[PDB]
Formats: structure tokens, C-alpha cells, sequence
């Protein structure tokens, strides 16, 4: 087993410089080169760097070079990457990656990934999520059972959990991807399906967690009858 | 006209090993030798037809790179003749040789903390080699008098053996990376020649 | 470089069938000194870190079920699945590690093939505190339907809106191996009060005709 942890990361403006870390344990940090892998939210990996067992040879991308710089300290088993002018395609999620060296010359293939980070490139203000109901009582009746739900509006970065009826409700709930809007800022929508019978019986809560901002502002969906 | 790959030859991240030598035609190309010339990162760079500091204003048939890794130490067994192990079982030169042989240190690159075995060369073969013969196929060698029907016991050998390649070997264990360029100085239409 | 091309994109099979993705390479990612070929193959489940489960393009890491088998030499390479279960729906990804730089694949989405199935369609005009707020945000709520592939029209008097209309997708749903989406018009004040009715329709395998969910303002 190996544990390798991703420091770092979370917020930058465009053309910032930023500086993650990864802590590596388990394993002798001075022998196995080491990658680095992003992957922006939903496109799939892609290569970033590498480094070489004695921290000479660094190898990068094509539409890295010259903007990265990869360094390794072996003294506290860390793996060190600057970026420098960072533009609006570098938002994405950072892995580091432990080589093998079992290939012929010194760079291989990847085996032990750690958990990744959040880097997320964009300069406008942590804004709090504003919550909107949706509750359907009068738009959604199929007769047995109705279709409600919670939006969030304006909320920066992108940690963010909905929860509905303090966790007790667990079937039903459409859990969204979220999307930045044309404006820059994200949303998302959470819906459940709820029998007829059972509207005004049990109360409904929309909750969002974001630990940025540490909001936890509720917002109850009740019906209305229009 | 247009550069030719020089890069993918040198900047090469996986070189052959000797037994196996990787081939490469390369032409149509305005081939600066200078930049190799120029480049101090060789420890030995040898012409032998040729001069090194002419060879910007001739123009060649076609020109072949010949790439693999060897030991440090016989890396002099690169040469026109010059008799020995891999000169002649693995990778022979012919005596009318007109060409460079460029040859630097990849301790670096070549050898891991707990020793390459992925590099192999052969020995024990039957007999030497034609110049520029490149000979993949290793059966089960003879060598007393028993018949080698697959078998290995004391007198039916296997022709490769691996090298050690550690970072702590010395100066002459170390591997080194070999890239040979042959000219073909024939007097047909010119295809790679620099400016 | 070397760039990888892995195809399909999405490839639905269901449990108990096999299921085959297929990689190729711009050059030939075959080491000659040894007969081995320098190609590995990658898994990903949706919000994880990769695993391995093919390296040198044809073996398999220790702690891997049988069913999944890699071939394939020179510049073309497989995946093979034989068998399904629950825990193989996951984006595959190729890797070479010849020349540096290395470069991935796109992915292969492996679902869960079903009976097709019927999307619940709904509706919502904007809450009044949201009209008190500064955004027209309406949403049409397709859930619990497959295959994949459904078009959106929405419609405001009888007008398709493009540009202002945002529309998202859940993974494969755990329960019944369905979608859902979430599509939505988000518009300012000014057009908002300018019209009346609003629609969002839907084409579908289990669809015949589309299926209408309207209203008007007001009610
Ligand atoms: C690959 O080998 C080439 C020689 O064929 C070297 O070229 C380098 O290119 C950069 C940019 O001009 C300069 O540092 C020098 O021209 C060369 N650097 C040296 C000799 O240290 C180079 O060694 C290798 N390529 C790279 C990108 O380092």
C-alpha cells in the first residue's frame, strides 16, 4: 500500500501562480519517478509532467511546457509543481501518480494514484448559493405522485452538497451535475418524486452544504395551490 | 527544404538494445551537422571516411542511423575492424566504412537502483557476421557435442545475457548510447544534404 | 507525439454479454529488444482515481477479475470484457508509455444495456420570490428513461429558444439503470413577462410521438 495525498490548490485569477504538493508515504520517496495527471471536470485524463528517481531529468506535456515547473523533494517525500500564468483552461483536477520502473529506460507506466485536488481557475468572489424552491404541487400532478425540487443559483468553487429531509429521504433524489452558467457562476438542480397522499403530511427541506463559504442555509418547499 | 529527424533519433526516449539495433533511413532532409558537432553532450564523436567539420557541404545518396546501447567500456569496439564481442557477433562494421559513430553516457537513463536486465546482447554464436547484419532469432546455442533439442544442460547454452547497469558500477561498466550514421556517397540524384 | 485513438465512445452492453474497445496508435508502440509492447490500459469510476488493469497491452495487475483480457500488438489494441456485472460500468482509458510525452484516450462510457424505458415529463414556471429576484428560470424534469439520446425543445408561444437554454444529465442511475435531466430556460425579467405559454417537449426510443408538458402563466 501507498498513501499519496494532494496538498494544495482550490482558487486562482487568471494569471496567478499557484503551488501543489503531493505527500507521499509507504515507499521509498528516492526511488520511483513520479507524474503528474489533470483531468478538467467531465473530459477524461491527460499528461502533465514526470520527474526522474534522482530529480534531474523533467519531462512535460506540449501545452505545458514552458508554463510548469515540476520539482521533488526528496528530504520531506514531496513532489512539488508551480504553475505560472495560469489561463482559463487550466481548471480541472490534479492527480499525482506513482511510476514503476519496470520499462527499459527510466520513465513507465503509472500504478498507485493519490486522491486529487480541486485547482479551479477564475477570479470572481466566493458568492453564497441562493436557494429557489420548486415545489410542483399545482404544475406537477400526475395524479399519484408529484415531482418537486430545490435550484441554487451563484455559488463559487465547486463543493456543494443537497440534502432533502435532514437525510431521512434517500429514494428518489436526483442528485444533478453541476454546471457553470454563461455567466460564470454555477447551479445545479435537486428533485425528488414524493406520493400525492404524503405532500403536506411530511414537510419538505432543501439544504446546501458548501464548506467554503460554510453555508448551511435551508430553504423549506411547500405546496401552494395556486 | 525541410529539416530532417535528427530529433526523434537523438532525443530518443528507448533505444534498441545491441543485439536487435533499430535502422533508419533518413532523407530528403537539409541536415545540419553542426548542431551535433557543436553539441559537447558526446563523449566521443569519430568520423571515419569523412570530416566532421566538411560534412555541412556534401550531399549523400541516403543516410542511414543506427541506434542501440552498449557498455562503457567497449564502446572501441566500434570500428572499421577492431575484432570482439559485439563487433562481430552483434554488430559488425564493414572495413570500407564511410560514416560517423557518435556515443554518449545515459547512466542516467539506462541504469535503475536495482539493476536493467531489459538490455541484452548476444554471445556464443555460431559464427561472426556479415557488416550491417542484424540477427533477432536466438535458438538454443551447442556448444560441446550433445544434440540442443531444447534443452540447457551444461553444454547447451543460451546466446543472450544480460548486462548489470546499476548507478554504482563504474565509469566503464555504465551504459553508453551509440548512434552510427552511414553515408551512401553514390553518385545518384542527391536526397539529404545541408545548406 | 504518439496520439491514441480509442473508439467507441459510449458502448452499452447488458450483463452477460461481452463488450470490446479498441485502441490505436499514431505510431507503432512496440519495443523490439524485448517482443513487449509498451501500452497500458485504465478504468475510472465516476468521481474516483484510475485503477490499472493492463499493463505491457496484454497482461493483467494482480487483484483483477479474469473477465477482462487486453491483445492486440503493433499499433492496434483491445480490451476484451466477457462477462458484465454492476461493478463494470466505468470510463476505460488508453495509455501509451513509449515516447514522452504520453497521452491518454477519450474514454469508453460502458453503461448497462435495458428494456427501453419511458420518461416522466414535468414542468415549473419560475417561483413568485424568484420573480421578485431577477432570474426567469423554468425546468422540465425527464426522468427514468433509456437509451442515452433525447432532444430537448422548448417552447415559449410556440418559439424554440436557443443559447439561454441549459440542459444536464445524471450518471446511470443505480436503481433501475435509467437517466433523468434536468433541462432548464434561463432568461431575465424583461422577455419573461413579454409571453404567456411555455412548453418542453421530448423525442424517445419508448416515445412514438413526442410527449408535451405546457401551461400558462398565471394558471
Ligand atoms: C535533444 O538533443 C538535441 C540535439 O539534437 C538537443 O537540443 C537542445 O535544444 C535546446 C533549444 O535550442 C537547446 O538547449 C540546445 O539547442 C540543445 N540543448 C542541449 C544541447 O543541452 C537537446 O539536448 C535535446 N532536446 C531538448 C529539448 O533538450
Amino acid at each position: 500500500e501507498v498513501q499519496l495525498v494532494e496538498s494544495g490548490g482550490g482558487v486562482v485569477q487568471p494569471g496567478r501562480s499557484l503551488r501543489l504538493s503531493c505527500a507521499a508515504s509507504g515507499f521509498t520517496f528516492s526511488s520511483y519517478p513520479m507524474h503528474w495527471v489533470r483531468q478538467a471536470p467531465g473530459k477524461g485524463l491527460e499528461w502533465v509532467a514526470v520527474i526522474s528517481y534522482d530529480g534531474s531529468n523533467k519531462y512535460y506535456a506540449d501545452s505545458v511546457k514552458g508554463r510548469f515547473t515540476i520539482s521533488r523533494d526528496n528530504s520531506k517525500n514531496t513532489l512539488y509543481l508551480q504553475m505560472n500564468s495560469l489561463r482559463a483552461e487550466d481548471t480541472a483536477v490534479y492527480y499525482c501518480a506513482r511510476d514503476t520502473e519496470d520499462c527499459s529506460s527510466t520513465t513507465c507506466y503509472v500504478d498507485y494514484w493519490g486522491q486529487g485536488t480541486l485547482v479551479t481557475v477564475s477570479s470572481a468572489s466566493t458568492k453564497g448559493p441562493s436557494v429557489f424552491p420548486l415545489a410542483p404541487s399545482s404544475k406537477s400532478t400526475s395524479g399519484g405522485t408529484a415531482a418537486l425540487g430545490c435550484l441554487v443559483k451563484d455559488y463559487f468553487p465547486e463543493p456543494v452538497t443537497v440534502s432533502w429531509n435532514s437525510g431521512a429521504l434517500t429514494s428518489g433524489v436526483h442528485t444533478f451535475p453541476a454546471v457553470l452558467q454563461s455567466s460564470g457562476l454555477y447551479s445545479l438542480s435537486s428533485v425528488v418524486t414524493v406520493p400525492s397522499s404524503s405532500l403536506g403530511t411530511q414537510t419538505y427541506i432543501c439544504n446546501v452544504n458548501h464548506k467554503p463559504s460554510n453555508t448551511k442555509v435551508d430553504k423549506k418547499v411547500e405546496p401552494k395551490s395556486c | 527544404t525541410n529539416l530532417c529527424p535528427f530529433g526523434e533519433v537523438f532525443n530518443a526516449t528507448r533505444f534498441a538494445s545491441v543485439y536487435a539495433w533499430n535502422r533508419k533511413r533518413i532523407s530528403n532532409c537539409v541536415a545540419d551537422y553542426s548542431v551535433l558537432y557543436n553539441s559537447a553532450s558526446f563523449s566521443t564523436f569519430k568520423c571515419y571516411g569523412v570530416s566532421p567539420t566538411k560534412l555541412n557541404d556534401l550531399c549523400f545518396t541516403n543516410v542511414y542511423a543506427d541506434s542501440f546501447v552498449i557498455r562503457g567500456d567497449e564502446v572501441r569496439q566500434i570500428a572499421p575492424g577492431q575484432t570482439g564481442k559485439i563487433a562481430d557477433y552483434n554488430y559488425k562494421l564493414p572495413d570500407d566504412f564511410t560514416g560517423c559513430v557518435i556515443a554518449w553516457n545515459s547512466n542516467n537513463l539506462d541504469s535503475k537502483v536495482g539493476g536493467n536486465y531489459n538490455y541484452l546482447y548476444r554471445l556464443f554464436r555460431k559464427s561472426n557476421l556479415k557488416p550491417f547484419e542484424r540477427d533477432i532469432s536466438t535458438e538454443i546455442y551447442q556448444a560441446g557435442s550433445t544434440p540442443c533439442n531444447g534443452v540447457e544442460g551444461f553444454n547447451c547454452y543460451f546466446p543472450l545475457q544480460s548486462y548489470g547497469f546499476q548507478p554504482t558500477n563504474g565509469v566503464g561498466y555504465q551504459p553508453y548510447r551509440v548512434v552510427v550514421l552511414s553515408f551512401e556517397l553514390l553518385h545518384a540524384p542527391a536526397t539529404v544534404c545541408g545548406p | 507525439d504518439i496520439v491514441m485513438t480509442q473508439s467507441p465512445d459510449s458502448l452499452a452492453v447488458s450483463l452477460g454479454e461481452r463488450a470490446t474497445i479498441n485502441c490505436k496508435s499514431s505510431q507503432s508502440v512496440l519495443y523490439r529488444s524485448n517482443n513487449k509492447n509498451y501500452l497500458a490500459w485504465y478504468q475510472q469510476k465516476p468521481g474516483q482515481p484510475p485503477k490499472l488493469l493492463i499493463y505491457w497491452a496484454s497482461t493483467r495487475e494482480s487483484g483483477v477479475p479474469d473477465r477482462f483480457s487486453g491483445s492486440g500488438s503493433g499499433t492496434d489494441f483491445t480490451l476484451t470484457i466477457s462477462s458484465l456485472q454492476a461493478e463494470d460500468v466505468a470510463v476505460y482509458y488508453c495509455h501509451q508509455y513509449y515516447s514522452t510525452p504520453f497521452t491518454f484516450g477519450g474514454g469508453t462510457k460502458v453503461d448497462i444495456k435495458r428494456t427501453v424505458a419511458a420518461p416522466s415529463v414535468f414542468i415549473f414556471p419560475p417561483s413568485d420570490e424568484q420573480l421578485k429576484s431577477g432570474t426567469a428560470s423554468v425546468v422540465c424534469l425527464l426522468n427514468n428513461f433509456y437509451p442515452r439520446e433525447a432532444k430537448v425543445q422548448w417552447k415559449v408561444d410556440n418559439a424554440l429558444q436557443s443559447g439561454n437554454s441549459q440542459e444536464s444529465v445524471t450518471e446511470q442511475d443505480s436503481k433501475d439503470s435509467t437517466y433523468s435531466l434536468s433541462s432548464t430556460l434561463t432568461l431575465s425579467k424583461a422577455d419573461y413577462e413579454k409571453h404567456k405559454v411555455y412548453a418542453c417537449e421530448v423525442t424517445h426510443q419508448g416515445l412514438s410521438s413526442p410527449v408535451t408538458k405546457s401551461f400558462n402563466r398565471g394558471e
